[PDB]
């Protein structure tokens, strides 16, 4: 499977 | 909307699981590569992967 | 030992759970007895999914 | 991801 892309910018 | 072509399993609370080929309606795609999906079997809604995912 | 090359979610109750990159101990068809090192639990895994 | 495969026979 794909390698989990980064988590999203903290806001 | 867009199918699932991989399992994808929780790793955080607000996150959304899903089985392959599960339909997903895309809630929101702005915040970076996690997008806020909603699950038209379970009706559940998370994030999930930008990237195991494709329009159907 | 085993390792996840996907994540799969249960489609049964004797269905194991699993994240890639878990390792996982076969005890025992296409579907095997694994025990998740990482997690503890067990269940039956699609044997396609997974690597020594 | 690959195909699930048949569950086993009983």
């Amino acid at each position: 499977a794909p390698p989990l892309p980064p988590r999203n910018r903290p806001r | 909307t867009f199918v699932a072509l991989y399992d994808y399993e929780s790793r955080t609370t607000t996150d959304l699981s899903f089985k392959k080929g599960e339909r997903l309606q895309i809630v929101n795609n702005t915040e970076g590569d996690w997008w806020l999906a909603h699950s038209l079997t379970t009706g559940r809604t998370g994030y999930i992967p930008s990237n195991y995912v494709a329009p159907s």
